[PDB]
């Protein structure tokens, strides 16, 4: 059994960025993608509709800057045997400190957690924890970095191990890498 | 109690050993995202142009069997109440006084009192037919169930009383009502009965009663017996036999009698001709269509039969004759039937198949060499909204400027404006259809003075909305052209003068989204100046609409960001100038802001995107402004129409605020933890909600910001601003003072618990204790002896009552 | 405590030598099957001829029950007249009435129901010829010169496909207005049943049916279609008996807008093949 996430985030259309870049909407195809976590910042009903265009299941949360707030500030879903915490990112102080990111998982009691308002790509494992910081699919601007480069991450989730294949784009070339994690 | 230490935390160190180690990607690798019919037009819907279009106010009269000044409505409810009064005897097996009320309603349709009403008139009484027709059908086929001799004997029956009736329309009327019953007798009873009435139709000397009653045959012979198309083609010659009648003596007599001039009896045929037309030329060979072509040429007056001839035929058929349609129009006499009429159904025919290609340029010059001559604005209109599709579709815009420019000049002179609001509409939506591209639409000299014509204030709102819909979802590049900004300006500032107090909160969304669509797509290059440009004058253009105000913050402030994007930056002494303009620019624009949370939110981003241009001084204006404004939020606020509280959404933005001054210096005139030393008085002198404790929860979130920037070096950094780690370095008086204000901070929450403790709420205080205890886990220093114990403590407590 | 007469045939025709079935539906009870040609005598036309009085075609009485539920009783009745005694055809008319029925009376210490069942006379031995008739009717039709002069000057022509008719199949033809000077308000066909009683004798026209086939003022030229079907009871084939006659004639009348009415008479031979 083979399950599919877009891990996804911080595209801030139109507040920062007019669109997507050219390439990702050529990359991503519906009815390929099972489901869509999105950390938010969509800024529009347009972002989400492109999105639900894109898979069935979307989940997506309340960012620093969404139109509609009726967005979860915190969202626990499960996908095959494990379970995905999804937040904006800019509930942590200081931004992506990961003893912050520790203390949401034990209030969660997740087992991987999402947080992207630090818009500069991040994935690591700390106490047999899962972390992913995907950045800006648009990538939008922020005042902690000086080059952003477009970034969003794939979920591939097979009984206990989890493949995630993160997409960026440097130049005019969509770089991929690989990062493995097994569940103890 | 208690003190505080903060535990030391390398974050380069901690990531470096905590990051996964990643494997790239060569080409070849394999990633998951690699790679009769519906043509036939229903009698159902021309019931209601019928019925709508031929209404009259005199006073008729309905005789049965004596009933007189009767209004239309009154006329309506009578012949409901007949058809009621048929449904009730049919019912209540009482047939003959339901074939005595068909006949009368039947004997109705042969008087001509009031020929206005006549269409209207026979769409009414046919449905009673229509009634009676499936009604007696049921009947018969209730007794079936080639069939028995019962109803065999019925249809007889039934057919011998039908054929004993006296007067002739009524007859005709009556028996082609039951057509359908002609299958109980034999296979071949319609294709025997259906000539005999196309023939019986001869016997009805009035042209008017005679065209209606083809009308119906070929309905019941459509809708019982499609396949007989050779009968009913001489229902057509017929009728052209009979087409001398229309014009001839005895009818002209008939509208002296009755007061009717020749202009307002015409139009009361083409409802039944349209009809006959379309029965006999649905699917037709189109040798056949050619044969009533020449037919319908050779006659006199013919004005009339061509219009049907455009109104039934296929678009194809028309499309390649239409220069010889032309030619035919052109003859026809003007006291008749209106030319521009015939126009009309020609450019009808013309907006769905096209014309020959050698003849496209004839045919619309003659078209409008026609349609500029009329002197009355509503037809004019009706045959220039339909031939501005020709025209766009198949010209140029030149020809579309000519177009434009003869209709404005045909409708400025006595304010007919108000006569054709809809109509010029449509035309000036199939000028936005065929035109995609917009340096080339408001290239056209008299597309602007159009929109001009449209001087009431919803009809105009309503067509700048359409060209700003055309806009965004047909420009997919920034355009520059100065033609198309001041047209678009021109057009926002039209369709938002139309905001006011009784405006809806709806509607002004809308227009935000069209104009924040025509913004968006403005892009000046690397002329950043001219860009700030276009934005104040578009903030003194759009004042009104606040997500206007708002998309233009965010705008200036990307364009400060993609100034320091562009110059890596290295700030120039020119540029400097630029970003200090454009930040000024936004403190001065958030103000005028409404929502409250927004104007938060705002400062908070104007703020950072502030630091980030080595601008220090304005950015603690900024922070010193947004903290001011904190206390105005209040505790119920509004989303999505609906009323939600505001605790989470403060706790959420003053956690951001934190985060955010985490990284901004203290200026060096005033004390340590300046910012935030103004932000824990005001979080302290929030009016808290007695049962809420989140205001702990945000101490809480203080501990981890001050243990945080108690740090050696920060966990992120702004390209060229010294934050407080360089700018103190790691000073001892500093650290002297963080760690005073977090013996101040852990007193308060000590305090907040304590009470908690007395007020016996002992869940909250539980859940107190042990958020307490992780963030201590987090940031507090374990290895100090007191803050363990008080750790310890906590945990215990939080045990003690689950 | 109701009876009824259920005829076999739906259509409840029988021709002169069939058997005449059916059932009695009840809830001692006899049935009568009479055959009756009543004739009604008239103002005179020419001794009294008394010789008019009814006539009876068939008479046969059968006893059914000797002296609850719902209660159905067959019955049958062959359908002869010794060797020469023509069972006449069912004719609804004003002075000769041909009618056959059925009595049902059951007694009690009696209930009675009349069904009338149709009799077809038998094709004839057939050598059908149609007779088709062509005509004009003009201002020299009206036969009288002193009101022809206020007659419009009109021309009408036609063709009538069959004055000899089959009762089965409708009176067809063509009628054409050449050319009339006033207004034609109205051309309609005029069925006229000719009964005759007695001998040397009273003999009627009387109108059965008037079916208007032209409304209006008619195109000039145009072939208005003449089709006229026949009653069902109220025509039977012409009918010659030394007691009595039963014949049929059209009549074609035109009006005119002044309120001129001109006639044009046509006798037909109704006949079964």
């Amino acid at each position: 059994g083979h399950r599919l996430v877009l891990v996804l985030g911080d595209l801030h259309i139109p507040h920062r960025c007019n669109s997507l870049p050219a390439k990702f909407k050529k990359l991503l195809v519906p009815g390929k993608i099972q489901h869509i976590l999105c950390t938010g910042n969509l800024c529009t009903k347009e972002s989400y509709d492109y999105l639900k265009t894109l898979a069935g299941d979307v989940h997506i949360v309340r960012g620093d800057f969404d139109e509609n707030l009726n967005y979860p500030e915190q969202k626990v879903v499960t996908v095959g045997q494990f379970k995905i915490g999804l937040i904006h990112g800019h509930q942590v102080i200081p931004w992506g400190d990961m003893a912050s990111l520790a203390l949401l998982q034990r209030q969660f009691d997740v087992d991987i957690l999402i947080s992207g308002h630090t818009h500069k790509f991040e994935a690591f494992e700390h106490e047999n924890k899962f972390y992913i910081n995907p950045g800006s699919a648009t990538g939008a601007y922020n005042a902690l970095e000086t080059n952003i480069i477009p970034s969003f991450v794939l979920m591939d989730i097979q009984a206990s191990t989890v493949v995630t294949y993160v997409y960026q784009l440097i130049g005019d070339d969509v770089k991929v890498e690989r990062i493995e994690y097994k569940k103890p | 109690v208690f003190p505080w230490h903060s535990r030391n935390r390398n974050y380069k160190a901690e990531f470096a050993s905590c990051r996964l180690e990643a494997v790239p990607l060569e080409f070849g690798d394999y990633h998951p995202l690699k790679p009769v019919g519906s043509d036939f037009e229903p009698w159902t819907n021309k019931r209601g142009e019928i019925l709508a279009r031929y209404t009259t106010t005199e006073k008729l009269s309905i005789n049965l069997f004596e009933l007189l000044n009767l209004t239309q409505q009154d006329y309506v409810n009578r012949i409901e109440e007949l058809n009621q009064s048929l449904k009730d005897a049919w019912a209540s097996d009482q047939k003959v006084k339901a074939l005595k009320i068909v006949i009368q309603c039947s004997k109705l349709l042969s008087d001509t009192s009031v020929i206005q009403f006549y269409p209207s008139k026979f769409v009414l009484i046919t449905d009673i037919l229509d009634t009676f027709g499936k009604l007696v059908y049921e009947r018969i086929f209730s007794m079936c169930v080639n069939a028995n001799d019962t109803a065999k004997e019925t249809c007889l029956n039934w057919f011998f009383k039908i054929a004993s009736i006296r007067e002739l329309i009524p007859r005709f009327y009556v028996e082609a009502s039951i057509l359908k019953c002609n299958k109980f007798l034999s296979k071949t009873g319609i294709s025997e009965c259906l000539p005999r009435l196309t023939c019986m139709i001869r016997g009805i000397g009035d042209p008017l009663v005679s065209v209606y009653a083809r009308a119906y045959l070929c309905r019941v012979g459509m809708e019982v017996a499609p396949h007989l198309k050779e009968t009913l083609n001489k229902n057509f010659f017929d009728f052209l036999l009979t087409f001398k009648q229309i014009h001839g003596d005895t009818v002209q007599n008939q509208l002296v009698v009755q007061g009717v001039e020749l202009p307002s009896y015409l139009p009361l045929y083409p409802p039944a001709m349209d009809w006959i037309f379309q029965c006999i030329s649905y699917h037709a060979p189109e040798a056949l269509l050619t044969e009533m072509m020449e037919r319908c040429k050779k006659l006199g007056n013919n004005a009339l039969l061509l219009n049907s001839v455009m109104s039934a035929f296929r678009a194809e058929f028309i499309a390649t004759r239409s220069m010889d349609f032309i030619g035919m129009i052109k003859e026809c006499d003007e006291s008749g039937f209106p030319k521009h009429l015939l126009f009309r159904s020609l450019g009808l025919n013309l907006a769905l198949a096209d014309p020959p290609e050698s003849d496209r340029l004839q045919i619309l010059n003659e078209a409008w060499k026609v349609i500029t001559k009329l002197k009355n604005p509503q037809d004019y209109i009706n045959c220039a909204e339909v031939w501005v599709e020709y025209t766009c579709k198949h010209f140029t815009k030149r020809e579309v400027n000519t177009v434009l420019a003869d209709v404005i000049k045909h409708m400025t002179p006595d304010r007919a404006f108000e006569d054709s609001y809809p109509q010029l509409q449509l035309i000036i939506k199939k000028v936005i259809a065929h035109f995609h591209d917009f340096s080339v639409l408001f290239s056209v000299e008299k597309f602007l003075p159009f929109l001009d014509m449209f001087q009431k204030e919803s009809v105009r709102v309503e067509v700048c909305k359409c060209i700003m819909d055309a806009f965004i979802k047909h420009q997919q590049e920034p355009t520059k052209d100065p033609v198309i900004l001041n047209a678009l300006l021109h057009v926002c500032k039209t369709m938002h003068d139309s905001v006011n107090a009784l405006t809806l909160e709806d509607e002004k969304r809308m227009l935000s989204y069209l104009i924040n669509g025509f913004i968006k797509m403005v892009s000046f290059g690397r002329d950043f100046e001219q860009q700030l440009s276009f934005y104040v004058e578009s903030r003194s253009m759009f004042c009104n609409l606040e997500p206007v105000l708002v998309q233009l913050i965010h705008s200036v402030n990307r364009l400060a960001m993609e100034t320091r994007k562009v110059m890596k930056g290295n700030h120039s002494r020119k540029t400097a100038a630029f970003v200090r303009a454009c930040v000024a620019y936004c403190f001065i624009t958030i103000p005028s802001l409404a929502g409250i949370f927004t104007r938060l939110n705002l400062y908070l981003h104007s703020g950072q995107v502030a630091l980030a241009n080595q601008c220090l001084s304005q950015a603690d204006a900024f922070f010193k402004a947004a903290i001011s404004l904190v206390p105005e939020v209040p505790k119920m606020i509004n989303i999505d129409g609906k009323m939600r509280p505001s605790e989470s959404f403060l706790l959420e933005f003053l956690c951001n605020f934190f985060s955010t001054l985490l990284i901004v210096p203290d200026h060096p005139e005033h004390g340590v933890l300046f910012l935030v030393r103004e932000l824990l008085n005001v979080i302290q002198d929030y009016t808290w909600e007695d049962n809420s404790d989140e205001k702990i929860r945000i101490y809480t979130c203080v501990l981890h910001l001050l243990s945080a920037m108690s740090q050696e070096t920060y966990l992120y950094h702004i390209d060229k601003v010294d934050s407080n780690d360089s700018l103190y370095g790691g000073d001892s008086k500093f650290l002297a003072e963080n760690n005073k204000l977090c013996e101040t901070v852990m007193a308060q929450i000590l305090e907040h618990l304590k009470t908690l403790a007395k007020d016996e709420a002992l869940k909250r205080q539980s859940s107190l204790g042990l958020s307490f205890f992780n963030s201590i886990l987090a940031h507090g220093d374990l290895r100090n002896n007191k803050l363990n114990q008080l750790s310890v403590n906590l945990w215990h407590l939080a045990q003690r009552h689950g | 405590t109701a009876l009824d007469i259920k005829i076999k045939r739906a259509n409840k025709v029988y021709h002169a030598g069939e058997v005449l079935s059916g059932v009695v539906v009840i809830s001692g009870v006899s049935l009568t099957m009479e055959g009756t040609v009543n004739l009604q005598l008239s103002a005179k036309s020419v001794a009294f001829y008394n010789s008019v009085k009814p006539i009876q075609i068939i008479n046969s009485t059968i006893e059914m029950v000797k002296p609850s539920g719902k209660t159905e009783i067959p019955f049958e009745f062959p359908l002869h007249l010794k060797g020469n005694k023509v069972l006449y055809e069912t004719y609804h008319g004003v002075f000769v009435n041909i009618q056959y029925t059925l009595r049902c009376d059951m007694k009690r210490s009696d209930l009675t129901k009349t069904c009338e069942f149709i009799v077809h006379s038998a094709p004839q031995k057939g050598k059908f010829t149609p007779s088709p008739v062509d005509f004009t009717i003009t201002p020299e039709t009206l036969q009288n010169v002193k009101e022809r002069a206020l007659l419009p000057k009109f021309l009408l022509r036609g063709h009538l496909n069959s004055t000899n008719c089959v009762i089965t199949q409708p009176l067809t033809g063509e009628l054409v207005v050449e050319s009339s000077e006033a207004a034609i308000r109205s051309v309609e066909l005029q069925l006229v049943r000719v009964e005759t009683c007695g001998c040397a004798y009273a003999r009627d026209a009387t109108e059965i049916q008037n079916i208007q086939i032209a409304d209006g003022d008619v195109c000039r030229g145009l072939s208005v279609p003449i089709y006229m079907v026949f009653p069902r009871l109220f025509t039977c084939p012409t009918l010659e008996t030394t007691n009595f006659k039963v014949e049929f004639e059209v009549n074609i009348v035109v009006l005119l807008h002044p309120d001129h009415l001109i006639t044009e008479n046509f006798p037909l031979k109704l006949c079964r093949i």
